[PDB]
RNA sequence: GAGAACAGAAAUCUCCAGUAGAACAAAAGGGUAAAAGCCCCCUUGAUUUUGAUUUUCAGUGUGAAUACAAACCAUGAAAGU
């Protein structure tokens, strides 16, 4: 029973887990920035491996959080290259889902060499209206069990939207 | 609520539970006791806030002084009262908090006696000023304001409140930074806007910016202002004219008797549910053990 | 005829609390496999 | 815990749970959740004057500390600190 408890998407976000810092990453950073037209943000280096040849504080990675029509708009632009097909897995119990592509060009996006080519983390977090209240400062509480997203009932508004698939168990 | 993580028996045991009023995200501590909390050597006078809280899209301006037993309310002006003084749609604009600072500000003046005297500034140019102390004579009402949980961000209607009180009469100690005009970097006060916030020249300029680009847009919001034949030229005066209405009677006069409290309680207490009876619930246990467990 | 006619920084900033250069307690080698997929 | 190209036990992104299981130079013990912890903005009160008070005690000193008085300042819309 729901005339309000219309799935809406709350934020798509790409990242580039760019392995290092540098030239590689301030081109990954202008890849988002036109992709997003906003401003990307920086990511650094939680701890230090040096298998991975990253430091603390290294500043290797980059993303961009885009919400409303724009992220419906690159969603859709992102699906095409996934040919309108996920798994069961790729979603969270949580309600919300995401995927990965390599091939940035595929999103319409030319070649460019002065840039080379990236891969990129696609996730949608998907929720319900009135999610204001668990990110609002006054009153900040939880939504009701029966009003947040669902893995299942996610699924199922996927499918139902663009038709696009499963695929397995 | 996965299984795996359900909470524990020694967890809720072992756990404490917040203030009530923080549980509801309604109430700052740590900055209640700063603001509530007197110096102990003057022992009774109550240190006064003047609360101002936002419903959504109705204010509230409060005078308060707090007991151990409960805040005790001094004055009370809701903004919803603007109807009677000349304001009719969005009670929720910098102008009705302003509003409604100044009405509280004239309300108290006039409980207390300090009405003749400390009547405030009346020509309202947007200027900074304080209500000054009267030589040899009473010191003005005092009151701290009390924003509550609001963010406080250069210009915003809690501090166009602030405005209405202060140049109400009431003494509420206060800076400019925060006042709708405040260049960021340089250190000057532009007093033509934060009149022009005062009265309306940002919705005024907002009414006549839309009706010639967008009437799509202007044909619901904004819809009362012509169902009522006023546009913006007329605002600065329907607020001044509030103004002198307020100023004039700060009164607060009540709503009508409507169908008296014990009818509203007995009309209310039909969809109140009371607990149910140990021995009802009992026998609601006995007849689940029968009806489940007894092969059906 | 007719031949054809870096952003600001922003940088993220940790709300934990830990400020140590160590690797946390899931970085051990321990939880790895023997013959993982390894694409071959 | 469940999720996202390379990415693997360990890189970066998202959501959910989370009474503190963290962090607060250091020893340990107290204490702390719109903070006392983390990110940020503005600063020099780590300043000036001479007294009282607490611990150790002889109710000496020193170390450390507390609460006022008289200044001049910092921060904040503010009460305040
Ligand atoms: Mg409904
Ligand atoms: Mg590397
Ligand atoms: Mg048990
Ligand atoms: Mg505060
Ligand atoms: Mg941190
Ligand atoms: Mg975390
Ligand atoms: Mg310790
Ligand atoms: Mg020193
Ligand atoms: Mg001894
Ligand atoms: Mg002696
Ligand atoms: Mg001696
Ligand atoms: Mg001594
Ligand atoms: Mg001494």
């Amino acid at each position: 029973q729901n005339p309000m408890r219309d799935l809406k998407i709350e934020k798509l976000v790409l990242n580039i887990s760019v392995g290092e810092s540098g030239d590689r990453l301030t081109r990954a950073s202008k890849v988002l920035e036109q992709l997003s037209g906003q401003t990307p943000v920086q990511s650094k280096a939680r701890y230090t491996v040096r298998t991975f040849g990253i430091r603390r504080n290294e500043k290797i990675a980059v993303h961009v959080t885009v919400r409303g029509p724009k992220a419906e708009e690159i969603l859709e632009r992102g699906l095409k290259v996934k040919e309108y097909q996920l798994r069961d897995r790729n979603f969270s119990a949580t309600g919300n889902f995401g995927f990965g592509i390599d091939e940035h060009i595929d999103l319409g996006i030319k070649y460019d060499p002065s840039i080379g080519i990236f891969g990129m983390d696609f996730y949608v977090v998907m929720n319900r209206p009135g999610a204001r209240v668990t990110r609002r400062k006054r009153c900040k509480g939880t939504v009701g069990n029966s009003h947040k997203t669902t893995k299942e009932d996610t699924v199922s508004w996927f499918k139902q939207k663009y038709d696009a698939d499963v695929l397995d168990k | 609520a996965f299984q795996k993580d359900a909470k524990s028996s020694a967890y809720s045991s072992r756990f404490q539970t917040p203030f009530r009023r923080r549980r509801e995200g309604k109430t700052d501590y740590y900055q209640r006791k700063r603001l509530v909390t007197q110096h102990k050597a003057k022992y009774n006078t109550p240190k006064y806030r003047l609360v101002v809280r936002f419903t959504n899209k109705d204010i509230i301006c409060q005078i308060i002084s707090s007991t151990i037993t409960g805040d005790v309310v001094l004055a009370a002006a809701y903004s919803h009262e603007l109807p009677r003084y000349g304001i009719t749609h969005g009670l929720t604009n910098w102008a009705a908090a302003y509003a409604t600072g100044l009405l509280i500000a004239r309300r108290t003046l006039q409980k207390l006696g300090l009405d003749e005297t400390y009547k405030g500034v009346e020509e309202v140019e947007g200027e900074y000023e304080l209500t000054e102390a009267v030589e040899d004579g009473p010191r003005p009402f005092k009151v701290f304001l009390d924003i509550g949980l609001q963010r406080t961000t250069t210009g915003a209607r809690v501090f166009g409140a602030l405005k209405g009180a202060s140049d109400g009469g009431l003494y509420v100690p206060h800076s400019e930074n925060r006042f709708p005009g405040w260049d960021f970097e340089t250190e000057e006060i532009d007093p033509e806007l934060l009149r022009s916030y005062i009265f309306g020249g940002h919705v005024s300029q907002y009414m006549e910016e839309l009706a010639d680009d967008d009437e799509e847009r202007f044909s619901e919001l904004f819809k009362g202002y012509l169902a009522d034949d006023i546009d913006a030229d007329s605002l600065e005066d329907i607020y001044t004219s509030a103004h002198e209405a307020i100023r004039a009677d700060p009164a607060f006069k009540p709503t009508e008797k409507k169908f008296t409290k014990e009818q509203y309680a007995a009309e209310s207490k039909k969809y109140r549910q009371t607990k149910l009876s140990k021995e009802e619930r009992a026998a609601r246990v006995a007849a689940k053990i029968a009806a489940l467990a007894g092969q059906q | 005829g007719n031949d054809v006619e870096p952003p600001k920084e922003i940088v993220k900033s940790n709300t934990s609390s830990k400020k140590a250069d160590v690797p946390p307690p899931s970085a051990d080698p321990s939880k790895a496999r023997k013959n993982r997929p390894r694409p071959s």
